[PDB]
């Protein structure tokens, strides 16, 4: 049942604010308020993300790890910012340098113990813990570093409970940072070896999907974040709801990972229509699979159409026919037999909740494991070498107590990770 | 004389609430009358709660409603072994406390849903613990086998190759109904592209009612649970017959309802009506246990069947002569006050080992492989309660159910 | 050269219990290359060594020529595949009292050097060993060689499967990298000599073992540091995809194991051709 989110770095943090902004409303929890829940079902399973103390104060059970005060001091000084128990804030007032050796070895390493402390206060909350949700970006000093540490510790403390990771892998076209592949390659490394379910969401893949699939002309970050947080809610929290056929982290993992690498997915939301007009309601269902399974609409950068799938998990959440669901999935599996890897009569783990996204009639989160994500770690891995070769901004790492063999390690590891994934595309 | 019935798994419970409804409905015993004669098991409270919150609320004793607040888990292992274990004792206790109170009973009933967690696993050991505590009775289990193409759970087969092998030696005669080949029934014989899982359950929830419920109920040609396995399995392999129902007509659309026996019986062998793929040609090879219920004249049967025995395109049984166990009950069948089931005054829940499934079985087995193809959705059961064993070893199981239904005929 | 993977078959003798519980020597040897199990299919191998062939004997039959090629500048692998307590560690390193893959390890050390010592002053030889253990789990890193083997063995996991002595828990791999360079001419030569002792082949540590074999069956990552880099990987050149490789499948004669033995006799048989990629 229980769950413990982890906001590593600024990004992973910024997103925390959006993941919790959402989720709460999808659970009727006002800032410090309690359960105003329009219904009574948005409560029997909350535990997964909160804790009982007062009686109106169900506090999010997440961790906020970061070596840059200003950040958490923006998330804690704004809207829902005053719901996290201060104990949750594991800051590192140090210099949150943009190096993959600052928020993981020098500055973050200190703030860690004051985090694990809480991650235990929340885990030992009550009932039975399932796993922890982790949001962050693999392109910054804390985050890919400090958040990637938070897990390496979590996975030593409860190698039983699961670990879903929501990573904002460095978008292609333009990088919102410079060392990006440094902070990234270094964090993916930690991921491929601790968390056991990762949902990679691209930034520019979002813009696109947010500027053409939502005529939205000024897609602020808040938005992107908001869209992402929309998917991670469909995944976890959702399945912790009833359903004709419900699953749960485990079900998504034991049905999505054919080979231990850990493999990375690419989340996709269902009703993604522009506000007014578009409100076509063409959501009978063929419309959702129409959506989810198209190229654009995959939070990832790469396009599915560029590589088979190993597994797929349409985690729908809104009253529908186990027939029009189970059925559609099929044609889909046959119209595209081409790309869907050898097991046609399958490769589509159908999941079905009941209650939908608060204000919507019918939605369906998509979690695709398309060997396609090979063509992303490739990207990342490339950027590294092209700059590692010249040790570009390496002094900001080493000078922070790092190793010339550390970077080697990660790249290789994550680089091999690319290799393996191909072992199935063939 | 009397029986009990154990509705296991959310489904077996939904179907249970249904079969249990039709009952009072044709016995003049409203909401609050006598006292049932069964129990309800599930490792997910919210579902048995539906019997505790919804209709037919006070017609049960909070004692014949077993729940394990814990976790269901769509995996046999966790249900059979690990979790499901904890409850079993308690479960049994009722089927030993309810089995005592009566007067010379005839058998148990298992209403379960083959491919579930609480339905596959649990029962597996429930029927298991029964075959030993009352080997001297009938164990007719009314199942709702995996839809031939429209399954739900990702693992389903793991859970159904495992409930078959463990229950086989305890009694088989496990009716087996798969919406996949049936669900089509809801689209070809009832018309509705809106079939909620709550429907396929109402259906098996029907075919099953024909197994235990009514059969353990007096009639003009009673058939005990033992009867099944005896008249239904030619060989020790926990042989898997297929469940089929006849008047699966829509309670809205068409209305020819008054479809004398001569019709409803022929409607069983056409492959498009057997809750299991659907394509075994006319009927096609078997031991069949034609359980009828409602107003039926034994000659009507001992004629309607005669006509069949000579259709040849329905090519039957081997070494032994005659494979038609005619089971006649009195009380006609029931229907969810307002679901979508016609509501006739006679039906035929025929379940054999060959018939169209027969093909159905294979068309459902093949499915499995494709996915298992390399463990497939195994990681979904392991973390819940299962090994490469239960899957692979329940596959081999049915394999000899494809050979069985083949040998006993053709 | 397009040469095939050689496969020798060594059967250990009936142990305490088996010879206690009675049991009978189920295999039947005909000629120096075929073995039969009852009325079944007569398996033919590059060589079949009954319980009796001495360890020295088991050597000349397998390892001997391998040592000769690694010095000619070729790479050679030798690995013992078998159902725990079938003889792997007995043949790969072990004590003296049985068939082939006798003392593969120690016997190879001597042969290697006895050859070098006998060559002219020029062409210096550079041998360096690597002794590593258990890939499924956490991988753990003539006299000069024996001192190391002794050090290595010490550290190796200890296992047990059937009235045998110390029964493995890892795939221990002992690598010998023989380098050669003619000082006059200056023309070098080298070759890696993998001597692997595989873990049990028998069917929660058993779900872990089925998961490890399944994963390896479809190929494993290509890493060089962590998890990737282990069992079914070290004695890789000892099975398929390879160099001058030679596998010694070990088998129990007791019928109590008839099955597994048949599973083993099948691996070797299939490996024989070894259609490496
Ligand atoms: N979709 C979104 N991506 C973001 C957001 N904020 C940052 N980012 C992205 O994340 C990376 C930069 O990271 P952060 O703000 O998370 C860095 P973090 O604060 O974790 O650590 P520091 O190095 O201590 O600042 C980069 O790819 C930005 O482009 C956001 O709000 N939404
Ligand atoms: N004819 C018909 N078949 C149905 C209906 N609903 C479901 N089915 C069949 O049942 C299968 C779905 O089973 P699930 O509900 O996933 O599993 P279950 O049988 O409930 O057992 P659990 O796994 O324990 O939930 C599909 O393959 C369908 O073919 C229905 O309303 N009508
Ligand atoms: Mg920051
Ligand atoms: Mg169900």
């Amino acid at each position: 049942r229980e769950i413990v989110h982890i906001q590593a770095g600024q990004c992973g943090n910024q997103i925390g604010a959006k993941f919790w902004e959402v989720i709460s409303d999808e659970h009727g929890i006002d800032p410090t308020g309690s359960y105003h829940g329009d219904s009574d079902l948005q409560l029997e399973r909350i535990n997964v993300y909160y804790n009982e103390a007062a009686g109106n104060k169900y506090v999010p059970r997440a961790i906020l790890v970061d070596l840059e005060p200003g950040t958490m001091d923006s998330v804690r000084s704004g809207p829902f910012g005053q719901i996290f128990r201060p104990d949750n804030f594991v800051f590192g007032q140090s210099g949150a340098g943009n190096n993959w050796a600052k928020g993981h070895y020098t500055e973050g390493a200190e703030l860690v113990d004051s985090v694990l402390d809480v991650v235990r206060k929340e885990s030992e909350s009550c009932d039975c813990l399932q796993g922890f949700q982790l949001t962050h970006s693999l392109g910054g000093g804390t985050g890919s570093g400090m958040g990637t540490l938070l897990i390496s510790k979590i996975r030593e403390e409860y190698p039983d409970r699961i670990m879903n990771t929501f990573s904002v892998v460095p978008s292609p076209k333009v990088s919102d940072t410079v060392v990006e592949p440094y902070n990234a390659t270094l964090s993916v490394h930690q991921l491929v070896e601790n968390t056991d379910e990762t949902y990679c969401i691209d930034n520019e893949a979002l813009y696109d999907i947010c500027f053409r699939t939502l005529k939205l002309t000024t897609p602020t970050y808040g938005d992107l974040n908001h869209l992402v947080s929309a998917t991670m809610s469909g995944v976890t929290t959702c399945l912790r709801f009833p359903g004709q056929l419900n699953a749960d982290l485990r079900k998504l993992a034991v049905n999505m990972v054919p080979f231990p690498r850990l493999h990375f997915f690419m989340p996709g939301f269902a009703p993604l229509t522009s506000r007014g007009s578009q409100q076509y309601r063409a959501l009978t269902v063929p419309e959702l699979t129409q959506q989810m399974f198209d190229a654009k609409n995959m939070m990832a950068a790469c396009d599915p159409r560029h590589g088979r799938y190993l597994t797929v998990a349409a985690v729908f959440r809104g009253r529908m026919s186990m027939k029009e669901v189970d059925e559609q999935m099929l044609n889909v599996q046959n119209k595209n037999s081409s790309y869907f890897v050898e097991w046609i009569p399958n490769n589509v783990k159908t999941a079905v909740c009941d209650i939908p996204p608060r204000g919507l009639k019918m939605s369906a989160t998509f979690i695709g494991n398309s060997t396609a994500i090979q063509e992303l770690f490739k990207r990342i891995s490339e950027q590294f070498t092209a700059m590692f070769r010249r040790k570009a901004f390496l002094h900001w790492y080493t000078g922070e107590g790092m190793d010339e063999m550390e970077f080697t390690e990660a790249e290789s590891n994550m680089n091999d990770l690319v290799s393996e994934y191909q072992q199935y595309q063939d | 004389r009397e029986c009990i019935s154990i509705h296991v798994g959310q489904a077996g419970v939904q179907i249970g609430n249904a079969c249990w409804e039709l009952y009072c409905l044709e016995h003049g015993i409203q909401p609050d009358g006598h006292v049932p004669r069964a129990v309800f098991v599930d490792l997910e409270p919210t579902v048995i709660d539906e019997v505790r919150t919804g209709t037919y609320r006070q017609l049960f004793h909070p004692e014949q409603l077993i729940t394990g607040k814990e976790d269901a888990a769509n995996n046999y292992a966790r249900g059979h072994y690990t979790i499901g274990k904890e409850i079993i004792d308690l479960v049994l206790d009722r089927i030993r406390k309810l089995a005592d109170q009566c007067t010379g009973l005839q058998g148990f009933s298992v209403f379960h849903s083959f491919g579930g967690g609480t339905g596959s696993g649990f029962t597996s050991l429930l029927m298991e613990r029964l075959s030993v505590d009352y080997g001297k009775k009938s164990k007719l289990e009314f199942s709702i086998y995996p839809a031939p193409q429209v399954s739900t759970a990702v693992v389903e087969p793991y859970n159904s190759i495992l409930t078959t092998h463990t229950t086989l030696e305890h009694s088989d005669c496990a009716f087996m109904v798969d919406n996949e080949a049936i669900y089509d029934i809801c689209r070809r014989n009832l018309d509705i592209e809106r079939p909620t899982y709550t429907n396929l359950n109402r259906l098996i929830g029907q075919i099953v009612s024909s197994i235990t419920a009514s059969l353990r109920f007096d009639g003009a040609l009673n058939v005990d649970l033992t009867e099944f396995q005896t008249n239904l399995v030619p060989y020790p392999r926990g042989h898997f017959p297929l469940a089929t129902y006849a008047p699966v007509i829509s309670a809205e659309k068409a209305y020819h309802e008054q479809l004398s026996v001569a019709e409803i019986t022929n409607a069983c062998f056409e492959p498009a009506n057997q809750m299991v793929k659907c394509d075994p040609r006319h009927g096609k090879y078997m031991a069949c246990c034609l359980l009828y219920r409602g107003d039926v004249v034994p000659k009507d049967v001992n004629a309607a069947i005669a006509t069949i025995k000579t259709k040849r395109t329905i090519q039957f049984v081997d070494w032994c002569p005659t494979g038609f166990k005619v089971g006649i009950n009195y009380e006609p069948p029931t229907v969810v006050p307002g679901g979508d089931l016609a509501k006739v005054q006679r039906a035929v829940c025929m379940l054999s080992n060959t018939t169209a499934i027969a093909e159905a079985w294979a068309r459902l087995d093949h499915k499995f492989d494709l996915m298992y193809a390399k463990r497939a959705f195994v990681h979904w059961y392991v973390g819940e309660g299962m090994e490469e064993g239960e899957f692979s070893e329940a596959r081999e199981d049915m394999a000899a159910l494809e050979k069985d239904y083949e040998e006993v005929g053709v | 050269a397009e040469c095939s993977i050689k496969v020798m078959c060594r059967f250990r003798p009936l142990n305490e219990a088996e010879i206690l519980r009675g049991d009978k020597f189920i295999p039947k040897f005909k000629g120096e290359e075929t073995v039969v199990i009852g009325q079944g299919k007569p398996y033919v191998f590059d060589r079949v060594l009954p319980p009796n062939t001495t360890q020295e004997q088991v050597y000349n039959a397998c390892a001997k020529q391998i040592v000769k090629d690694v010095l000619e500048g070729y790479n050679g692998t030798i690995f013992a595949y078998g159902q725990t307590s079938s003889g792997k560690t007995h043949t790969m390193e072990g004590k003296l009292h049985d068939p082939q893959l006798m003392g593969i390890i120690p016997r190879i050390a001597h042969d290697i050097f006895d050859h070098i010592y006998s060559m002219d002053e020029n062409l210096e030889f550079h041998i360096k060993v690597s002794y590593f253990e258990i890939y499924l789990d956490k991988i753990r890193d003539p006299e000069e060689v024996m001192d190391v083997i002794d050090e290595g063995k010490a550290n190796r996991h200890v296992a047990v499967t059937n009235m045998n002595e110390h029964s493995s828990r890892s795939h221990s791999i002992f690598l010998i990298n023989i380098k050669q360079e003619n000082v006059e001419t200056e023309k070098k030569l080298s070759g890696k000599l993998y001597l692997v002792d595989l873990a049990g082949s028998e069917k929660k540590s058993l779900s872990a073992l089925g998961n490890v074999i399944s994963a390896l069956a479809e190929g494993t990552k290509t890493h060089v540091p962590y998890r990737d880099s282990k069992m079914t990987r070290i004695l890789q050149d000892s099975l398929g995809g390879n160099c001058r490789t030679t596998i010694v499948i070990c088998c129990s004669p007791s019928v109590f194991n008839e099955a597994e033995t048949k599973s083993t006799l099948m691996f070797g048989q299939r490996a024989k051709t070894i259609k490496n990629t």
